[PDB]
RNA sequence: UGCUGACU
DNA sequence: GCCAGAGACAGCGAGTCAGCAA
DNA sequence: CTGTCCTCTGGC
């Protein structure tokens, strides 16, 4: 049973101490899902106004 | 890089006697072209320069917290007052001399102290040169990595932009004489590449399908084409080719 | 010594299965292929007779090692027959339509014989014979058709070689596809009426004949063997002499072991995916061979035999196509996946090989190496080696290289021997390298692999290669101690390099014949102009623009010593004296001007023999930028006669103008563009280099450029107005929203919030966008009010002395939208063209009340980057900046595919030696490239308005290029006489649409006849009483051979380019160029008269000059213009209101060629007559759709007796613009709605388990359910109906049905038109124009209004509807105009010569064909068409048809290792003996 | 006899390349070289002097060809 | 960024570990930089930058 | 080959 | 035989560097 | 995630 998850990869990742600002950002990251990296429509990438105070507007990978 | 998204490579190491010295004896250690501001609008670097120069001058430590300086209380007003209180000028410009001609430049320059980070991407980790070396053994082409020697991929976009020049022989060189180039020989009558077979040692390739050895002729053909003919035979398809 | 033998053709067929034998070294039988330790197990897949897989062993079949042995083929012999997976589906059809009893196809022999004969004629190329045979048949079987077909095939043989052309492959494709699609369905058998032994195949590996037996491949094989016998004459043509045996497999072929390399997978050290599929087949073969022996030692046993058969068949399927079988696991990818995909084998290792002798490194700015050079960092130079052959005139410098060694720079890593090879010098003893420095010149000479030697040619590429200029050749300037490749900044825009970590590749030609082409063709100065629109590409950037604009300004004076040392530092001259100037000011102190520095730098660069150029143009910096102080008026002075806005170079000496980006830049017609025209591309590169050096020395020595905070600051007393305007802007929300909801003008302050909420939670959501738009307009008015207060004159420092202005204003960097948004306003945020979205509760951000009217709550940012933006504004700005990046990614993802498709179809179109644009198979696409020839980059100065430049610089242009030699070796009589004839004709016929004719010309007696002659008759045969007199007088009562009304009515001579071969025929130019030349000669002979200068040029020398300059701009034969058109449509898109925009529209037009477009439209002008204007109001009101649902108030349904009262709307508010009447509307319910209602009731109930009187009666005459409706003698007062189904029906809220039906029920509408509208004005020149635009498409339903509207000038964006009402030559121009209007919305402008070629190719064969995967089916190249997409379907096709390939495409020429048939390879060299 | 009299740029490129590949294979130089080690510079020197005995065989799209001399071809 | 990634060398045995020799603390920094002491692990150096067009080698993003 | 980071 | 019901089915930018696990 | 095929299926 997939554990009621919907994702079966990228569940754990390497935490790299290149800097202490790369390391501290692995324990505050939130991944919408690894399957959404393959989608024609871009609507799970919209920065809605309901993530005010819960997700940072600026801190998102830029590719 | 700076703390404002202004990344750039190091292009020169300017001698210390050719740098424009200021009227205070100083000499910058970073030269930053003023044309990254107009299109990128990083006005925070121009404020960090003045804040850091005021800090180094007064022994202080200013905060760059967002949303602490309004339209009424501006940041430029604050830090220009700090500078003017140290004998420098409000707008943060000190006038330099030319370290090459020795003359006071006509424009007064904007100098300050900013915090630079050094990025982990170095030319020492991203540079490759291949002449000859390893090869993929299925296609007999360069291997394709940097830790392994590895060749750079030409690409279909590049193949389609190189034959818009009309240079068919640059294309021949790149795609044929550099990547893969073999001498697979064919039976001319049967016109088949799989049919010629060597003998047991006067070593004459003899065609298996028709037993003649006067009909075999060598053809210069890529290696992936012979792989393609083999994998087609695997499917019972036949590639009959007309030799001239 | 190469093989010397070349390939002419490649055909794909099927192997016999008996000739594969003898193509086999041994049969493999051992399943376990991996030995206990990892070596080859004998008789397994990896064997030593199938070749040495690795260099360790030698093959048993031929003694020879790896890297020298061509591998051998082997065969897993199968226990029993299996169907082949590729020829399988066809087999199914060959069994579906057939009588298993009779063994004959169920098709009428008419179709069989017709198609047989059509194929017989197609095999030779005859293409009219197809329809001729079909019509011969229909008018009439074998003897009737075979006579004609044999006559064709005999009289039209010698055409088997000229049959592999498009238009001959499309016909065969269509014929065979229609056959397989329409005539192979199961049918009752002709001869025996009961021969439908229905084969019906389940998933692959399963065919089941009924009386539900399982078809065994042996029974199916025998059926095919006995069906071929009866129907072979026909199928040998549908399949090529195909034997039916090929449809079945009795063995599987194991490919040579060198092509199957053991790698590793989880928990397995040595495994190839292909051997794991073949091992599964071998394992099933072994289990099956056991059951057969069990039968021999003898329902479960045979049920098991039939189950293991199906399993073995899915194992042989997977071996061919991993995903043919979906119910098996341990399935590694088959051959369809080895060949067909982006990973694949064609798009990788076939079109995208990896290359040797190439480097890649980060690029760095240089600027002190010439524009045609690359800096190599002594680490590539010591590794990159060129193989130079040793000869008497180089053996000296080669000797120093072998002595210098492998590691010193002018050295060499190796020397190849005459017969032997590869004696490496890399030793560092320095004595054996000297021992071998001799014996050079001691057959093919020794070749020294020398290093890069500071003059070599290198091809440089940046990886998103979107245009021809992304690969250019450079001249190897070697630099010591670096690992970066240094490149000039003029070559940046060409590559899009940005020096922020920008790795770039450098390729090193190794042939001495690719060096000639890198020097001549791919050079980086032949690449000055972009091929998209001919405008310059190389130019100076950034501080070379602010330096040159501040030095060439009027008040810059230099002493002798700053004048010098500024000239010599730009020149760095190497030969000959420096020609200096004279001081402009000679007296109080000798002083120069800065324009004099540029002048004296310009007269030294221009080649010694040639003479300096004259040039007149405009500067980028407007002459209004300098107006500090209000301008006053002087009576006789035109301020622009003496302005810094007009650039005037007179004999190489700048006399006026600033010389900003408009010159030195990427703008056309500047100083460097004219230098490149008159003196060539090397002189323009020299000018660029020297000007860069000069403008750097200026800023580095005497001046300086910076950007502080006192040039972005804003004056006080100007921020007070900004603050008051921002305060005023905080009160404009209520009015905006209210007046957009058309609410009561005032008195509602909470009804507006509720209306906004309703519009927000609505379903359609187009009354919400209305509010968004009418709110953005208010905010934009306020934003524009604020910019004017601060930006022009509210800045503390102005343009001459502001550093931000003078950087955006001279084209250095940035725009005026950046200068603002740094000062005085950030603007209105817009995400999807709309304001930021609201939450689910009606608030846009947690800080804002729900449904807040202030513009601040909708993303109107009044803060600037000078004084930062608050948190809420920060949020919206981040939303916008993030959507930008998302859109970038997705846009590029789509553009790449569009461009790949385009380039894969238009790649083989090259200009031929007869100036005609032909494809690979010879199909004429165009008879003249741009419709006139004249490749784009050379036609830049042939425009008018550029003749006064060619006239001024005439002496330089004739000496430098054409010379007196060509002008007098020209003979223009043939073409000049043709134009005289054309001019005379057009003189005798001013109106060229007046129906010229001989007999028509003999209607001038019209009065002679109408007077008295024809007064007595009737319409004898329908013509007239008076027309018969004219017919009689003309017919035979006129002279025999002197009735020459013909000459007065003859056609215009055909255009000169058509008859007189523009290349070899002087003065044969286009009809639009000669008109321009006439106009300019007439406007130039009337300027010389009042010129106070002496002109030594005559109108008839200027004419010859222009004619030569035309004849020479003529698209060299071999140009390959289709690839240029592809790349020119691609690059602009890849980079970059009720219609579609962007790549969606381009893909609709080019890639899909759809008949259904999202936004179809029309536009007919209105005829400009008083009656037409009045009738149009009614016309607009006549074509809009009125639907039952648009006219209804509410239904009242009572319920098995279901009543229904419609209660229609009053006419006050819907008859105004719908043209409806209540009797028509109600009559509609009686005849259409009240019966579609019973239609839907049955739709549900089929799968559930005095005058009022006649109308009611006829209505219930037709239906048995209704009882009686109503009548409304007063404006539809109460109009109900009653139904009843009394026995048993599903009584639910049927209102659902009668509401889902009362929406798609439309009273009446023109088919296809959804609404019209008259956009009042469309012109300023003749503003009087009116246009009746539409949002649907029905061309014929407008033909009835040829008096209200202009039906010529009718336009639509459909291109399939135009192609059906007006033809294909009319759809070509719609295609071209659509592409042009798509590119126009972004300012992009592709040259018309590219869209002409694209539209001519798309509409080549009579239909609007898409430029996509289904357009390549009509293509004569199997090797192409499989390098694009669906490579396995296109291979199966080419294989079951015996399709032959001629190796004439670029793809087929790069697959078999040939030289492409365009550009440099288009001719031989034929050394004479 | 009907094609253009001038030498297209592709023809110049291929003729220079072939003459250079010949010179480099020890072919006699009919141009009196003056100390240059590049075979392409020598090939350009020969093309400017009108000493190249090569026959450009221009192919028409139907197989028909026309044989032009590199000497009888107007080099721009 | 190449910075000061950690204090315990001789113990980590990572794969790559980039270290900057003499980091400094920004003279201009947000106050939150001081709540999570980020000077235990510095990331860059203070430099005297002049915004001038002087060399010809610092154009188009180069420094 | 795969997958997780990252560069233009 | 006329044309909806689908239900498969195929396509989805270019290049580059690592590490880690199987 | 879209648009054509395109091969049925199914109803008529
Ligand atoms: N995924 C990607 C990302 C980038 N690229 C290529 O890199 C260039 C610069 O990227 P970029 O992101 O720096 C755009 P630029 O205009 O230079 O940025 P600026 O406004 O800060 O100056 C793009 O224009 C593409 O050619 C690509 O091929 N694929
Ligand atoms: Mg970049
Ligand atoms: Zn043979
Ligand atoms: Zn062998
Ligand atoms: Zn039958």
């Amino acid at each position: 049973t997939g554990l009621g998850l919907l994702q079966d990869s990228g569940l754990c990742v390497v935490a790299d101490k290149l800097n202490f600002i790369r390391y501290l950002s692995h324990f505050r990251c939130v991944h919408r899902g690894a399957d959404f990296a393959k989608m024609r429509t871009t609507t799970v990438r919209r920065l809605l106004p309901e993530s005010w105070g819960f997700l940072c507007p600026v801190h998102t990978p830029d590719g | 890089a700076s703390r404002h998204g202004q990344k750039g490579i190091l292009s020169r190491l300017w001698p210390a006697e050719d740098m424009p010295f200021t009227e205070s004896g100083m000499v910058p250690d970073i030269l930053f072209n003023p044309h990254g501001f107009p299109s990128r609008m990083t006005i925070g670097m121009l404020i960090e320069s003045m804040a850091g120069k005021s800090a180094a001058l007064h022994g202080l430590c200013h905060d760059a917290t967002p949303f602490i300086f309004s339209e009424e209380n501006s940041a430029l007003e604050y830090f220009g007052e700090m500078l003017k209180a140290a004998g420098y000028n409000f707008y943060g410009t000190e006038r330099l001399y030319s370290g090459i001609s020795g003359l006071e430049l006509e424009a007064d320059i904007f100098i300050g102290v900013v915090y630079y980070q050094r990025l982990r991407h170095m030319v020492s980790d991203k540079f490759q040169v291949r002449t000859t070396g390893a090869r993929d053994r299925v296609t007999n082409q360069p291997i394709g990595g940097r830790n392994v020697q590895g060749g750079i991929r030409f690409g279909e976009m590049e193949r389609d932009a190189l034959l818009a020049h009309g240079t068919s022989f640059l294309l021949h060189d790149r795609l044929f004489n550099c990547s893969d180039r073999s001498v697979a020989h064919v039976c001319v009558k049967c016109g088949s590449l799989l049919s010629p077979l060597l003998e047991k040692p006067n070593r004459k390739y003899n065609c298996t399908l028709c037993s003649r050895s006067d009909t075999i002729d060598t053809v210069s053909v890529p290696y992936v084409f012979r792989y393609f003919v083999a994998e087609l035979a695997a499917m019972n398809i036949k590639v009959k080719l007309d030799v001239v | 010594n190469m093989p010397w033998r070349r390939l002419q053709g490649i055909s794909f067929g099927m192997y016999s299965a008996e000739e594969l034998k003898k193509l086999s070294v041994k049969s493999i039988t051992n399943p376990r292929y991996l030995d206990s330790l990892g070596n080859p197990s004998a008789n397994g897949l990896y064997d030593l007779a199938l070749g040495p897989a690795d260099s360790k062993e030698v093959c048993s079949t031929c003694v020879q090692d790896f890297s020298n042995c061509s591998g051998h083929l082997g065969h897993i012999e199968l226990p029993l027959t299996v169907y082949n997976p590729l020829l399988f589906d066809k087999l199914y059809l060959l069994l579906r339509g057939s009588c298993l009893n009779c063994h004959m196809l169920t098709c009428p022999r008419a179709v069989i014989h017709l198609l047989l004969c059509q194929l017989r004629v197609l095999e030779v190329g005859a293409l009219q014979a197809v329809y001729e045979l079909e019509r011969i048949l229909n008018r009439f079987i074998r003897e009737e058709l075979e006579q004609y077909t044999t006559e064709i095939v005999q009289n039209n043989l010698l055409g088997s070689q000229g049959a592999h052309v498009k238009n001959v492959c499309e016909s065969k494709s269509k014929l065979i596809a229609l056959f397989w699609k329409a005539h192979m369905n199961a049918k009752r058998c002709p001869h025996c009426k009961t021969g439908r032994s229905v084969v019906r195949k389940e998933h692959n590996s399963k065919l089941t004949i009924t009386f539900r037996g399982y078809l065994t491949p042996t029974s199916a094989r025998e059926h095919l063997s006995a069906l071929w016998k009866n129907e072979g004459f026909f199928l040998n043509y549908l399949f090529s002499r195909f034997n039916p045996s090929v449809f079945f497999l009795d063995f599987l072929v194991v490919p040579p072991s060198r092509y199957r390399p053991v790698s590793r997978l989880g928990d397995q050290m040595f495994t190839n995916g292909q051997t794991v599929n073949l091992q599964a087949v071998m394992k099933d073969v072994v289990l099956i061979r056991k059951l057969l022996a069990l039968m021999a030692q003898e329902q479960s046993l045979i049920d098991k035999l039939y189950n293991i058969w199906i399993r073995l068949q899915s194992h042989v399927n997977i071996v061919f196509d991993s995903e043919m079988d979906k119910l098996m696991m341990d399935k590694y990818p088959g051959i369809r996946q080895i060949l067909e995909k982006k990973e694949g084998l064609f798009r990788k290792h076939m079109m995208g090989k990896r290359v040797d002798y190439a480097a890649r490194s980060v690029i760095c700015p240089d600027m002190y190496i010439n524009t045609n050079e690359i800096g190599i960092p002594m680490v590539f130079a010591t590794k990159l080696t060129y193989p130079q052959p040793v000869t008497p005139w180089n053996v000296q410098e080669l000797r120093q290289a072998v002595i210098n060694g492998p590691n010193v720079h002018p050295g060499a890593s190796m020397v190849i021997n005459e017969d032997g090879s590869r004696t490496a010098l890399s030793a560092v003893d320095m004595t054996q390298r000297e021992a071998v420095a001799k014996q050079l010149l001691t057959q093919g000479t020794k070749i020294v692999c020398r290093h890069v030697k500071n003059g070599d040619i290198l091809l440089l590429n940046r990886q998103p290669t979107l245009h021809r200029p992304s690969i250019q050749a450079h001249r190897a300037r070697i630099l010591p101690e670096e690992k970066v490749l240094r490149l000039h900044y003029a070559n940046c825009k060409a590559y899009n390099a940005d020096f922020d970590g920008d790795e770039m590749n450098a390729h090193f030609p190794q042939s001495e014949l690719g060096r000639a082409e890198a020097y001549v063709l791919a050079c980086t100065d032949q690449q000055y102009l972009v091929p998209k629109d001919g405008q310059p590409l190389a130019g100076l950037i950034q501080d070379h623009m602010v330096s040159g604009a501040s030095m060439t300004t009027r008040g810059c004076f230099f002493t002798r010593e700053h004048y010098m040392e500024l000239v010599y530092r730009g020149l760095t001259d190497k030969v000959g004296r420096v020609k200096l100037l004279s001081p402009s000011i000679l007296k109080p102190f000798p002083l120069w001007t800065g324009k004099q520095v540029v002048s004296t730098l310009l007269i030294n660069i221009i080649p010694e023999d040639h003479i300096p150029l004259n040039l007149s143009g405009k500067a980028k910096i407007t002459g209004k930028a300098w107006v500090k102080e209000t301008p006053r008026s002087v009576p006789g002075f035109n301020p622009d006669s003496m302005c810094e806005s007009q650039v005037i170079i007179r004999e190489g000496e700048l006399l006026c103008g600033v010389l900003d980006k408009a010159h030195y830049g990427s703008s056309a017609y500047g100083l460097v563009h004219c230098c490149y025209e008159i003196y060539g591309g090397e002189t323009s590169g020299k000018v660029l280099t020297c000007l860069a050096r000069l403008f750097t020395a200026y800023l580095q020595l005497y001046r300086g450029f910076t950007l502080g905070v006192e040039d972005i600051l804003v004056k006080p007393k100007a921020d007070v107005k900004r603050q008051r305007i921002i305060e005023e802007s905080t009160h404009c929300g209520p009015q905006a929203v209210r007046a957009a909801l058309n609410l009561p003008e005032a008195a509602s302050y909470d009804e507006v919030r509720g209306k906004w909420q309703d519009a927000h939670l609505g379903k359609d959501q187009r009354d919400f966008n209305m509010i968004d738009l009418k709110f953005k307009e208010e905010v934009n008015h306020y934003s524009n009010e604020i910019n004017k207060a601060c930006m022009p004159f509210g800045l503390h420092r102005q343009f001459p002395e502001n550093s931000l202005q003078m950087m955006v204003q001279s084209g250095a960097k940035g725009s005026t939208v950046n200068t603002m948004q740094i000062s005085c306003l950030l603007g209105q945020i817009e995400l999807e063209g709309r304001r930021p979205p609201l939450m689910a509760s009606g608030k846009s951000l947690p800080c804002f009340e729900p449904y807040e009217f202030t513009p601040r709550a909708g993303g109107f940012v009044t803060g600037r980057f000078l004084t930062g933006i608050k948190p809420p504004e920060f949020f919206f700005h981040c939303m916008a900046g993030r959507e930008g990046l998302v859109d970038t990614a997705v846009k590029t993802s789509r553009s790449g595919y569009l461009q790949r498709c385009i380039i894969k179809h238009l790649e083989g179109l090259v200009v031929q030696y007869d100036l005609t644009v032909r494809d690979s198979d010879g199909s004429v696409v165009q008879f003249l490239y741009g419709e006139d020839g004249l490749d784009i980059p050379k036609t830049q100065f042939l425009q008018p308005k550029q003749f006064p430049f060619l006239a001024s610089n005439y002496e330089v242009i004739m000496k430098s290029q054409h010379l007196h030699e060509v002008l007098s070796r020209a003979d223009p009589k043939k073409a000049l006489h043709h134009f005289r004839a054309i001019k005379k004709w057009q003189s005798k016929h001013p109106n060229t649409l007046l129906r010229r004719g001989a007999f028509l010309s003999y209607s001038q007696k019209i009065q002679e006849a109408v007077k008295a002659l024809k007064l007595e008759s009737e319409n004898r045969n329908g013509r007239s009483p008076g027309t018969q007199e004219m017919l009689r007088m003309w017919y035979e009562l006129d002279e025999e051979s002197r009735r020459k009304y013909q000459k007065k009515a003859a056609a215009c001579p055909d255009p000169s380019l058509s008859v007189w071969r523009p290349d070899i025929y002087f003065a044969s130019v286009s009809e639009t160029f000669e008109t321009k030349v006439d106009d300019y000669s007439q406007e130039w002979a009337a300027q010389t008269e009042k010129s106070y200068e002496k002109s030594e040029l005559s109108l008839d020398r200027l004419r010859t000059l222009l004619q030569l300059k035309w004849q020479r701009s003529l698209c060299e034969p071999g140009e390959a213009v289709g690839l240029l058109a592809a790349q020119s449509i691609g690059e602009p898109s890849t980079q970059m209101m009720n219609v579609t925009l962007g790549i969606p529209r381009l893909r609709e037009i080019l890639m899909v060629a759809s008949a259904n477009i999202k936004t179809p439209m029309m536009s007919v002008p209105v005829l400009n007559t008083k009656k037409a204007l009045k009738r149009v109001k009614s016309l607009k009101k006549q074509l809009t759709r009125v639907c039952l649902g648009e006219v209804l108030q509410k239904i009242d349904v009572q319920e098995q007796v279901y009543q229904l009262r419609f209660q229609f709307l009053p006419h006050a508010y819907y008859q105004q613009e719908k043209c409806l009447r209540p009797e028509d509307i109600l009559r509609f319910m009686e005849t259409r709605f009240f019966k579609l209602l019973m239609e839907s009731i049955k739709k549900k109930n089929n799968k559930a388990s005095e005058a009022m009187e006649r109308r009611v009666q006829a209505v219930r005459e037709i239906h048995p359910f209704i009882d009686d409706y109503q009548y409304d003698t007063e404006e539809s007062l109460w109009c109900q109906v009653t139904v009843k189904l009394p026995l048993m029906k599903i009584n639910f809220d049927m209102s659902s049905l009668v509401v889902s039906l009362a929406h798609g029920a439309v009273i009446y509408a023109t088919k296809g038109i959804t609404r019209c509208l008259l956009n009042e004005t469309t012109n300023n020149k003749n503003e009087k124009e009116l246009v009746l635009n539409t949002e649907g498409i029905n061309l014929p339903e407008l033909f009835k209004y040829a008096e209200v509207l202009d039906l010529r000038r009718l336009y639509s964006n459909d291109i399939h509807a135009i192609a059906n009402t007006y033809g294909i030559e009319a759809a070509l121009r719609v295609i071209e105009k659509e592409i042009k209007d798509v590119f126009a919305v972004y300012g992009i402008a592709v040259d018309p010569r590219h869209l002409s070629l694209v539209a001519d190719y798309m509409c080549f064969e009579g239909v609007y064909k898409p430029l996509n995967r289904f357009g390549i089916r009509s293509n004569s190249s199997p090797l192409q068409q499989m390098t694009f997409e669906t490579s396995f379907q296109f291979l199966k096709q080419a294989t079951m048809l015996g399709s032959h390939d001629e190796l004439r495409s670029p793809s087929a020429c790069l697959v078999v290792g040939k030289v492409v048939r365009g550009g440099t390879g288009l001719f031989e060299l034929k050394q004479p003996l | 006899r009907i094609t253009t009299p001038y030498m297209t740029k592709y023809e110049r490129a291929r003729v220079l390349g072939t003459r250079a590949l010949q010179i480099a294979m020890c072919a006699p130089v009919m141009v009196e070289l003056e100390g240059e080690t590049d075979p392409l510079l020598i090939a350009m020197k020969e093309l400017k002097a009108r000493k190249i005995p090569i026959i450009i065989r221009r192919y028409l799209p139907d197989g028909s060809y026309e044989d032009w001399g590199v000497d009888e071809l107007i080099i721009t | 960024t190449m910075g000061f990634p950690l204090l315990t060398y001789q113990d980590r045995s990572d794969n790559k570990l980039y270290r900057l020799q003499t980091p400094q603390s920004p003279l201009v920094r947000p106050s939150m930089y001081d709540y999570y002491d980020m000077d235990n692990y510095p990331i860059g150096t203070n430099a005297i930058v002049a915004v001038i067009s002087y060399t010809g080698y610092d154009m188009e993003d180069a420094m």
